């Protein structure tokens, strides 16, 4: 178990880092490309920021 | 006159001149009805279509 936790505390902590890319944090959309499609530059930056 | 501001979009900022997003300065406008308007219509000043 001691070694099994070393592997399991890394992959689990690595999956959640990638999984954080699908959240919004308050923006209109999580994916960056769809933000640029339907937003003008000066208002999309505050969403991207 | 509202169209003169950084980042906007319209019949002037798109084709006449665009203020940059990082623009610094001031914009001044005032009334000139008694001088720039004549009975019948003034066609002296053009714009782009």
């Amino acid at each position: 178990g001691k070694l099994q936790d070393v592997v399991n505390q890394n992959a689990q902590a690595l999956n959640t880092l990638v999984k954080q890319l699908s959240s919004n944090f308050g923006a209109i959309s999580s994916v960056l490309n769809d933000i640029l499609s339907r937003l003008d530059p000066p208002e999309a930056e505050v969403q991207i920021d | 006159v509202r169209q003169i501001a950084p980042g906007q979009t319209g019949k002037i900022a798109d084709y006449n001149y665009k203020l940059p997003d990082d623009f610094t300065g001031c914009v001044i406008a005032w009334n000139s009805n008694n001088l720039d308007s004549k009975v019948g219509g003034n066609y002296n000043y053009l714009y782009r279509l």
